[PDB]
RNA sequence: UCGGAGAAAAUCUCCGAAUGAUUAUAACCUAGACUUACAAGUCAAAGUAAAAAUAUCUUGACCCAGAUAUUUUGAUCAACGGACCAAGUUACCCUAGGGAUUCCUAUUUAAGAGUUCAUAUCGACAAUUAGGGA
RNA sequence: AACGAGCUUGGUGAUAGCUGGUUACCCAAAAAAUGAAUUUAAGUUCAAUUUUAAACUUGCUAAAAAAACAAAAUCAAAAAGUAAGUUUAGAUUAUAGCCAAAAGAGGGCUCUUCUGGAACGGAAAAAACCUUUAAUAGUGAAUAAUUAACAAC
């Protein structure tokens, strides 16, 4: 009695959340499953409250938000950090890195051209068909002059014989500045071939800051390669001989299906035979066999039998 | 009549399965288990077996239950005991079909 | 029942296993469900279901209602279309 | 009390299934699924089967 | 006969049901299970179909007779696993068997009786591991 | 010369869930009297137990933490001591115990559950208490339990 009542469903809900995610003695669900910049805001936000029109606008319900700005804003201010879970939520660090963590700060855009001025931004988890992206998409990340920097873009998830792989369409090495036309071309550009029924294959565009000028001849590739094995390729081996040098900065990764084009980048350069993929469940469980099925319905027989037509043996 | 606790905590269950029947709810249906007419609770997913304490947060609309929880002493709220299968399997695997 | 008939000397079959039971080859014994004809009103439907369906014998039942039926009613019956042809057999059996 | 009542589809078909209703209550109609017919239909009350 | 509550699962302590009204009318099919001598009784993913998810709350076999045009209905068979349909009586009796044939009293205590005075003769409360008599 | 209904022969080897009886050797294993239905409780059928053969793989004890109510019956990874267990096929008998000890429930007795017992030795005589792995020949030996015990200012 001593103790106020919640009096409202909402305040109970809330309390009841935060509760969960504090760890507990018992088991449960989750167990197992500077100052200058200050006082500017503060003096824009005043200014903003003095316009009458926009009190006028907002009392009339009729105001709005320019989304173009604040995606400028969002990605110069606290995008990064944002950018940093959905590559924790898709797993791109536990995969390329072992689980390392490095925080995107370059607010990379990479764009595929199609036809004439329509460019498909490619962001983080966006969808492009593999026919779009038949040919390389151009890069833009504001470098400045006298940045050494390198590019690389790499599948993930692939590499059809070799489970823990990830083949790099293509890596240019020693870019210099934000300039990406005098990146040496260690590897030519590939086109997306996600094969059919494989579902969602995840392509991502890494940057490392490049601080000294390294040939990378261990990791040069014969241009043109089209013999699709020698692509096999793993970022942490390449990584740790250059992490001296190499510190990445960027990222940049969409998801893509089956398409036509995948059929013409098997058969035409690949030169191989495309491989299909079909998602197949584990057979039903069944009780084991009895002789006996006592109670059990006429159907039980058809459930433990083989072939759906009539054998006649001896006769 | 015999009701009680017919799969125990760890055990390998299979779906359909039946865990735990009873007159009132002594349990409640937690993750990948489901509710009967009874009010017996059934394995939806094969899996492992779990009795875990957990919050209890009644549907809106239901009047005896919103008053109640809504008549609680600020500091905590009630909890309930709850059943759980842990799935064991992945859904489906991929495999080649054919190569053409 | 009868052991040794009168005029015949044989066992006799009991007609009231001949008039309820199938028997598949294999030694199984089909029935019906006691009741499934009668008070449809006051059943429940999932009730209904069950009551409908062809059902097998335990062991014990199989190993009675062969004692008391003849050999020419386990012998194999070569029906043409017959609805019962799949399971005079047993498939993928170990046990 | 009771009566057991058959509701008959009125859809053309045969279908029929047995119903209770109160003797006081006035004679009972309502929709229901025809198999035959694979659609709800009206099915209104013809005859009594017993006084349940 | 079955169900609900206590004893707490062996016999005891209590209430009810042989339904009732409401209604959205609640389909077909099919993994895995519960319960169980047998029999009967429970729960249910997936798929399909209707609609635009939902039935909510608190029980009797087989045979045999019916009714409609496949669909269905028949029990205080309540002795409630139910003989289609049968009561008294025997000391005139018989056979097969099984059995059997509170109040004393002795101790301990001692308020009160006995004019006075507990224990001459007795005697409340009690004490004896104390002896008998629908 | 035995009349509530004569006697004789036949039906007739009437029927009897009841009483009695049921004939050589040796080896081996071995329950129950729990549960369920029954004009059924002097019977029988099923489960359960036991048993024989066969197939192949885990079983018994113990079992943490953690769970379902709670300060031990379910459940129960790894181990460890050990050799059994599941399924298939065939099959009867049994379904009334007895006494001691322990906890309850009714109300001394009487129900329920848990443990043990069925000497040829000891307790006097002693099915049920204690000592005792089977059963053999020996004019060997070490041992177990073992009705006996030592008024008090
Ligand atoms: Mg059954
Ligand atoms: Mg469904
Ligand atoms: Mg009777
Ligand atoms: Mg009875
Ligand atoms: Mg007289
Ligand atoms: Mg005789
Ligand atoms: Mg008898
Ligand atoms: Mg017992
Ligand atoms: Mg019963
Ligand atoms: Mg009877
Ligand atoms: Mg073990």
């Amino acid at each position: 009695e001593r103790l106020e009542k919640y009096r409202s469903f909402e305040r109970y809900r809330r309390r009841a959340e935060q509760e969960a995610r504090a760890p507990h003695w018992w088991r449960t669900y989750r167990e197992h499953f500077r100052t200058q910049k200050l006082l500017e805001r503060k003096h824009f936000l005043r200014e903003l409250r003095a316009n009458v029109e926009e009190e006028r606008a907002a009392r009339l319900r009729t105001a709005s938000i320019p989304l173009e700005a604040v995606r400028a804003e969002w990605e110069r201010t606290c995008g990064p950090y944002h950018k940093q879970r959905l590559a924790e939520y898709y797993g791109l660090y536990r995969d390329l890195f072992h689980g390392a963590t490095f925080v995107p700060w370059v607010p990379l855009h990479v764009a595929y051209a199609v036809g004439e001025e329509d460019l498909i931004p490619v962001y983080h988890g966006n969808e492009v068909t593999p026919t779009e992206a038949s040919r390389a998409p151009e890069v833009t990340y504001e470098a400045d002059k006298d940045s050494l920097w390198t590019l690389l873009f790499i599948n993930l998830d692939g590499h059809l014989l070799e489970p823990d792989a990830e083949y790099v369409h293509w890596l240019l090495t020693n870019i210099p500045s934000n300039r990406v036309a005098e990146g040496q071309e260690t590897c030519p550009y590939l086109p997306p071939f996600p094969a059919r029924g494989s579902g969602f294959h995840r392509f991502a565009f890494l940057l490392f800051k490049q601080d000294k000028p390294i040939n990378f001849s261990e990791d040069t590739r014969p241009s043109p390669c089209y013999q699709l094995a020698q692509r096999t390729f793993r970022t942490f081996d390449f990584y740790k001989r250059h992490q001296e040098a190499m510190t990445p900065a960027g990222l940049a990764f969409f998801q893509c299906r089956w398409d036509d084009s995948v059929t013409h980048t098997f058969h035409q350069l690949l030169d191989m035979r495309e491989p299909v993929f079909e998602f197949v469940r584990p057979p039903p469980y069944h009780p084991k066999q009895k002789r006996f099925p006592h109670e059990q319905p006429l159907r039980y027989l058809d459930r433990y039998r083989d072939s759906h037509e009539p054998t006649y043996g001896i006769y | 009549k015999h009701y009680g606790i017919k799969k125990m905590e760890g055990h390998y269950v299979h779906a359909g399965n039946i865990l735990g029947t009873q007159r009132q709810f002594r349990w409640h249906p937690g993750a990948h288990v489901g509710l009967g007419r009874n009010k017996c609770l059934y394995a939806l997913e094969e899996g492992i077996v779990r009795y875990t304490k957990d919050v209890y947060v009644p549907n809106p609309k239901n009047t005896e239950a919103v008053d109640l929880v809504t008549s609680l002493p600020k500091g905590a709220v009630l909890y309930k005991t709850f059943v759980h299968v842990v799935p064991a399997k992945p859904e489906g695997t991929f495999k080649l079909v054919d190569m053409l | 029942l009868t052991y040794c008939s009168t005029r015949k000397g044989k066992r006799k079959t009991v007609k009231s296993v001949v008039h309820r039971f199938l028997r598949l080859h294999s030694g199984l014994w089909l029935r019906r469900k006691a009741g499934y004809k009668k008070k449809l009103w006051k059943k429940s439907t999932a009730r209904k279901k069950r009551l409908r369906e062809f059902v097998f014998c335990s062991k014990t039942q199989s190993k009675l209602l062969d004692k008391m039926t003849t050999s020419f009613w386990k012998r194999r019956n070569w029906y043409a279309g017959d609805p019962y042809q799949m399971y005079h057999d047993r498939t993928n059996l170990r046990v | 009390k009771t009566i057991l009542v058959k509701l008959v589809s009125q859809a053309g078909t045969g279908f029929s299934f047995n119903h209770k209703r109160s003797r006081l209550r006035e004679k009972l109609s309502l929709l229901h699924y025809d198999p035959i017919v694979n659609k709800k239909v009206l099915f209104v009350e013809q005859k009594k089967i017993r006084s349940l």
